[PDB]
């Protein structure tokens, strides 16, 4: 049997305070509670007793009304506090069985507590069957807002549904990406971790592996947790804990028992906010640890009341003797609670203020007790207006009217704060964030950092680490994005990706794929768009073909040097004796060849491709139409009159008409080139030999240059047959010998042009090279010995 | 509430032995220290013997130190007093009492009492 | 101030029960805790089963003689608060037994309860029960978080956990190609634990889940149609919904499927929440067609068949709900019966029976198994503590619950199907499963039909039974299996089953399902793109057929060499050859024949000695092909610049024509030393070429200067022999031999000018090489030997 | 366990009116039908009237059709009987009896009764 801490009165208010530690394994079926708890236990008890001292002395709050109370232990465990809840409603059960035939106490009008989530969820299920409203002080789990399911439950603290938001904002602000997370079993940590991993994916924060563990785990079943957390090193450096205090202390104990001191940071919820006892003895393994806290100020009343409490004076608290035993480790000689296991009997000069740690959440307890008090006060003001004390409207007290009073309470807190709540029994509050770090050498301390309210996360980054180079960011794959390296995930976790560079044909179209560009379009420097590369237009000429351009200039100078003594100075009797149109057509074809040389190094526009097609088809046609007239003028004397005897005269009876006959062969190639102009217009075309290499050409076919060459090739053999025996005919200073030598020189490069143009990759300077080579020797072997010998 | 029942009284020669029994009702007996009293007829009531709640720390008046032996049982929720070296001035009305919120013995703030018993010691 | 109605039977030993008599309360009624209408097949059927079971046990001389087993039955209504009220109604006597006892007799305390029939309500009830040592044996609490005997000491069930139902559903969706499923689970920790086990065992099998959904079984339609609006957004991607929901939730889904025109939209898989329940399908049965579900296997009970049909409302005097059962299932009032329910009209005929549309319950054999388990547990307590007395002796007065637990954990007996009923150290009795399907047997005749069973992974089913067709409903697969040995798989990062397809390049091969590696230089990926095979070189030993014309042209050059040497070497009647040096024409024929020999020594695989032979033919054969000509070419130089024509005041020759030929022999080895130095500075070895990725060649180690170096000396020798034979073109020496020599050099120099761009610009330059060699060798004999020999014929 | 208390009896004139009351001490009264009995001095205990558990279906003997009016209250757990046309052969010992597990009325099963009452109708 447990021990109730009762105070008599007219109106009884129950309580559930965690006096002792929760039972370890192989003791939970016995339900034997462990040692006492100094700061969640008897401190809360003396707080409640002094609060009822203050309320029973207030003439404002409930005059002519005495508020009794009962306090039963909870021991953080579902079954223990469920036993004590049965101990509450035992009177309400027997009040319906002794009543009909066949007085103990007054029934409890409303409880306060307990101080976990899951135990409170267990206790309400008994309480809502007897209309007994519950006001909590630390039940913060977000599955307590369901007033459809939980009608008679209230708390003066906000839900942890925004603690997950604040922890998400903290790990958002410090570049965290790939975290670990443990949560204690029972639906505080379950609901908190559920909200956290629901709000992590909205912020894209990957989680390594969620872990659940009881707060009663032995070390053989506890060291597996650090063995599983070790397998994310140095990948996951942070552990987002929702665990309660003994679980975090178990983690620190296992970190010391595995040599992992100072290994990695861990973030916690309010389970170890100001609790020095979860760090004492293990404090080197918790250094740098950041956690949050539901914000609460200090209570000055309890400071001066609580230090003045002596074990020889306190006659209403059953656990104060064992408190005095345990926190000082001594026995007492005459006191009734001996605990003679402790030696070294205490001095009578001891006090409480030595190493006094004021509780963090105990202002909320006083807020809850005041909430019950103002609720009963509002019941009095709403049902019994004209009487001081309990009249016959509250005999007995209905719990539903008490709920309607309690849901609509407005008053001022112990810090003067307006205490009120929604239609869910959740009073809003603010937070504070601390860090556990080395203040002095062998002097470790919690220290405030910053607050949080509705997303307004205000902190101090230089306060933490005293350094802007912090602990290793829990990021799986490093940010290898350089505008060139894509990101490929393996499919398991969206933050453990692989890095891969993209090709020079490829650009970063997206963070997960690289698109290739178009034909010839080239990716830019950050690989986002497909820029272009300009053509090699070559108007001013490449400098080694500039030598060929100056060579064609020298060909024009040789043309001038011939025409200065051939066209104007006509003292030569041989030119006027024969037809002047012979040498005129020779000079015309040669000058048009050297003119079409310079009409090739240009941007290939429409009319410029027309000019180059003229220079490619008609200029070799007219360059040979230059020669062929005077070449086959000798044919009408050779095959016609005396040398080759034939019985026909294929000529006319006039040398001018013989020149008309020689004029016939000119337009035959011109008609075919005009037909090629009709069958193909001279237009611009682009070339892309490589991806980088960009050119602009004309629409040139393979047969487009063979077609002026296919007719001119047979004409070579025609003029060879027409001037075969003439090489031994000494006509006009051996002119036919130099003509045969000229044709012999000429035909070789026309043989050579085809593989040197088809095999090359440019064939355009080869073209003008071939034109000037065809035009040079025909004048060099004919005009210089004809003119210079008659000088 | 916890009620106390004394038993074991009668006539005995001095120097003998006797064993008083303090039966206890209730179910929270493990959270109480126990105390003893006696009062001779026409005299005052004196604090005689005491035990702690967890046992171990027992207490005896120096008038009866070493002669009386206290004992307790937490299985049956009953304490005892095996008495030795009986003397005719031990003729008194013995009382058994319980307390929780005490100070140094013999200041324990006893909140319960028993019926009592009568022992007369002859010569 | 509402009170329920206990269904009690007196006896010496009381056994409680929690049976779901009524439906669970809807919203805006749960705070009143007013239960709804009755439940025909989880309710009063179970009640009459328990009452007839205690009839059979109270008549058995074997089980507990001289011992009467009373019972109390309280409603549960599937709700935590209602059954928690009834649990308080159980332990009310045990509470007052510790307060009336010490001063200051109602009933006997309950020794053990049976039920209830959910998971979460049972988890609520045990927390009261383990405080008073009262053991609980369940019949449908199947959630896997009930094996924690550290936490739940006094709890038992005769059914297996749902931790293997998740395994069986995973095996079902594994067997039918399912990949991207949807899943809803009811709130409360039956569906929570089941869906947790399912989505824990899905990723082990790689089965992606679209979105898990939780919903209460009390959801109104305004908060229920959002569930189908969220399930519609996975169409036709997710075609299957793995339900762990209980029966009213599945019926709510079918009601919403009818109320949104989504009849016959998509299949849904369920757990045992709607296994044999016709009532969750009645009225909505067209929207559930093709639906597959599982069932915890149980046979029929023949006893309850014959007992239950013989139950009349004018006879049953121990069941308080049987009148309202008779009211509700037949929709009528009764005239003289005490429970009127006059809201119903059309008063029932007195000829009615129960067997019309009788549906035997699926799980009610387990109820009888649980009651027998309590009976054999008390029997083993009697045999272990009170051996020599028939009845309750003073060892069980009162009964301890811990001794009852030690008895109950070690129970072995035979089931109602003769099955050995026993369990582990966790209170979980093993069993087997059956799988059904809800499909159209007859037109307007829909029925559950058995398919197959399951035990320890041995999933035996019948695929042709389902759909009557091997072309089934659309497989819930997100991205189609586009793997063709050529198309890689790229996931977007969200879900590992919704990937994108991408083909890999011809340089790329499938090294892995998520990346394509490129091969090496010239190595080519195979047909399924797994390994990098090779492509052979163009070795060209037998020759490409258009260079075969050049090979036959070199054969004709050898034939011309034979036609010259047949009248130059043997028939030596020519006075001009014996008058001059025969070694002149001998070196000419030697250089020419070695040129035409090195032509054929080029079309080969380039080995080490073969590259040596081709380097010989490339460097020394043009050297010796000109060393052929240059001796007789500059033999005339010692007469031209020496004696009379070009007068010089020195004699750069010797006093013997044989010594003049020795002087002409000097210029031969000068190129040979430099080519030997190039052999030292570079050995002739094989090299590979890769112009394209596909194009593979094998060449020799050829430098650009390696052929210019035999040409750089030979180019200046052309101008040297031109200066040495400039005026000789007008010197009529030896039938105008110097004229043909100048014409020969004029013919020769043009192709040596032409070779450099036609070799450097081409992409093969190797048939150009032998073409140039034969062109250099042809005209030097065609313009010199034919007029010299034919004119003196 | 519900017990019944009859009240309202005594002398009344012929053709008058009277309203008998049947209080029910206990819970679950909504789960019971109710029945009435009377017994003349010397005669047997005859059945009088009945009401169902949900109300609505009321019942009357053929001798008292239209004259006696039954009523119930589930707020206070009490049924009534307003009587009219009071005749000297209605002088009887009335009885109130609760019921459950019945058949066609009059064949019900009555588990409880009351103390009864006495009405005499004079002329
Ligand atoms: C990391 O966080 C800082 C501020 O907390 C921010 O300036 C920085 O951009 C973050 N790093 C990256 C890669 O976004
Ligand atoms: C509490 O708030 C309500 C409005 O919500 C206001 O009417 C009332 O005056 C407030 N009470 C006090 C004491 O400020
Ligand atoms: C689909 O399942 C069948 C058998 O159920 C199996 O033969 C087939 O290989 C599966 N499909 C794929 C793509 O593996
Ligand atoms: C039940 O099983 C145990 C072993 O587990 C065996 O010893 C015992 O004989 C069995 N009981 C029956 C009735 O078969
Ligand atoms: N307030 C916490 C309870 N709690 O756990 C601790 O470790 N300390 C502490 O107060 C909760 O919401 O569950
Ligand atoms: N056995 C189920 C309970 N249940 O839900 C139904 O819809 N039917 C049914 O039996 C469970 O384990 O929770």
């Amino acid at each position: 049997r447990r021990v109730v801490a009762h105070m008599p009165g007219d109106i009884i208010i129950g309580a559930l305070f965690s006096v002792h530690h929760q039972p370890t394994v192989d003791k939970v079926h016995e339900r034997k509670c462990g040692a006492v708890r100094e700061q969640y236990g008897i401190q809360r008890v003396e707080a409640m007793l002094h609060t009822l001292e203050r309320i029973n002395s207030d003439p404002t709050l409930l005059p002519n009304i005495t508020l009794g109370c009962e306090i039963r232990d909870s021991c953080w465990h579902s079954a223990v506090a469920l036993e004590q809840s049965i101990e509450f409603i035992r009177d309400s059960l027997i009040s319906s069985e002794e009543e009909e035939g066949l007085r103990s106490k007054k029934p409890i009008v409303g409880v306060i507590g307990p101080g976990s989530s899951s135990v409170a969820i267990q206790v309400q299920n008994l309480l809502q069957l007897f209309n007994i409203p519950q006001i909590a002080y630390s039940a913060t789990s977000m599955d307590l807002s369901d007033k459809t399911l939980f009608k008679y439950f209230m708390r003066v603290v906000p839900s942890d549904a925004q603690q997950a938001r604040a922890m998400v904002d903290i790990v958002k602000r410090y570049n965290w990406t790939y975290v670990s997370a443990v949560h204690t079993e029972g639906n505080y940590g379950e609901s908190g971790m559920e909200a956290f991993k629901d709000m992590s994916a909205k912020e894209g924060i990957c989680i390594a592996h969620s872990y659940k563990i009881y707060s009663n785990a032995g070390e053989q079943s506890f060291d597996k947790l650090l063995k599983k957390l070790t397998s994310h090193l140095p990948k996951a450096r942070v552990v987002a804990c929702f665990c309660e205090g003994m679980t975090v202390r178990g983690l620190l104990m296992a970190m010391r028992r595995l040599g992992l001191a100072g290994e990695f940071l861990l973030l916690g919820s309010d389970g170890w906010a100001d609790r020095y006892d979860v760090t004492d003895g293990y404090q080197r393994e918790a250094v740098g640890g950041i956690t949050i806290k539901l914000q609460s100020p200090d209570v000055k009343w309890f400071d001066d009341y609580y230090l003045k409490l002596r074990p020889e004076t306190n006659h209403r608290n059953p656990w104060f003797q064992e408190f005095w035993q345990h926190r000082f480790q001594c026995r007492l000689e005459g006191f009734p609670q001996e605990n003679s296991k402790y030696n070294k009997t205490c001095n009578s000069s001891l006090t409480l203020k030595t190493h006094h740690v004021q509780d963090s959440k105990m202002g909320f307890v006083i807020n809850a007790i005041y909430s019950m008090a103002y609720g009963l006060h509002n019941m009095q003001m709403s049902l019994c207006p004209g009487y001081a004390g309990l009249c016959d409207a509250m005999k007995p007290i209905d719990g539903r009217k008490l709920l309607e009073s309690l849901m609509k309470t407005n008053f001022t807190g112990v810090s003067g704060d307006t205490i009120l709540f929604d239609e869910n029994g959740d009073s809003p509050g603010r937070y504070e964030i601390m860090n556990f770090k080395e203040m002095g050498k062998d002097y470790f301390d919690y220290i405030n950092v910053g607050s949080w309210d509705n997303g307004e996360l205000k902190m101090d980054d230089d306060e933490v680490w005293s350094k802007k180079s912090n602990i290793i960011r829990s990021v799986c794959s490093e940010p290898c994005e350089k505008g060139q390296i894509k990101v490929i995930r393996k499919g398991e976790v969206s933050c453990c990706w692989t890095c891969t560079p993209c090709k020079e044909n490829e650009y970063v179209f997206d963070e997960y794929t690289c698109k290739a560009c178009q034909l010839g379009s080239w990716p830019t420097d950050d690989l986002t768009g497909c820029d272009l590369i300009p053509v090699q237009y070559l108007r001013w000429g490449d400098p080694e073909p500039i030598a060929a351009v100056v060579f064609a200039c020298l060909g024009l100078l040789a043309t001038l040097f011939v025409t200065v003594v051939f066209i104007i100075y006509r003292d030569t009797p041989v030119v006027k004796s024969s037809s002047r149109e012979l040498c005129y057509i020779i000079l015309a074809g040669i000058c048009l060849g050297y003119l079409c040389t310079f009409c090739l190094i240009a941007k290939p526009k429409q009319i410029y491709c027309y000019l180059q097609r003229i220079g490619i088809g008609l200029s070799p046609a007219m360059s040979y139409s230059a020669l062929v007239t005077k070449t086959n003028r000798i044919a009408r004397i050779l095959a016609g009159s005396k040398k080759k005897i034939c019985t026909k005269k294929p000529r006319f009876m006039s040398a001018c008409a013989q020149l008309v006959i020689a004029f016939i062969l000119i337009c035959i190639q011109l008609g075919i080139i005009v037909a090629l102009f009709i069958m193909e217009p001279p237009d611009i075309m682009h070339d892309y030999p490589s991806i980088r290499e960009v050119y602009l050409i004309c629409n040139t076919t393979n047969l487009g240059v063979v077609t002026p060459l296919g007719y001119n090739g047979l004409l070579i053999l025609s003029c060879t047959f027409y001037a075969f025996k003439t090489r031994n005919v000494p006509a006009n200073f051996n002119e036919a010998k130099y003509i045969a030598f000229t044709m012999y020189t000429t035909c070789i490069i026309w043989l050579a042009f085809v593989p040197i143009y088809f095999g090359s990759n440019y064939k355009i300077i080869t073209m003008c090279f071939s034109v000037s080579l065809s035009a040079t020797v025909a004048l060099g072997c004919m005009f210089v010995p004809k003119v210079y010998i008659i000088l | 509430q916890v009620q106390l029942v004394e038993s074991g009284g009668g006539l005995v020669q001095a120097g003998g032995s006797l064993r008083l029994s303090c039966a206890a009702s209730g179910r929270t007996f493990t959270s109480y220290a126990m105390g003893w009293f006696r009062q001779a007829p026409g005299k005052e009531r004196e604090s005689v013997a005491a035990i702690s709640s967890s046992g171990g720390s027992t207490h005896y008046a120096d008038s009866v130190k070493g002669r009386f032996t206290i004992s307790r049982d937490n299985s049956k929720n009953t304490v005892y007093l095996q008495m030795n070296s009986l003397k005719p001035e031990d003729t008194a009305v013995y009382y058994c009492a319980a307390a929780m919120y005490g100070s140094r013995w013999p200041d324990w703030e006893y909140d319960y009492w028993g019926q009592g018993t009568q022992v007369t010691v002859s010569s």
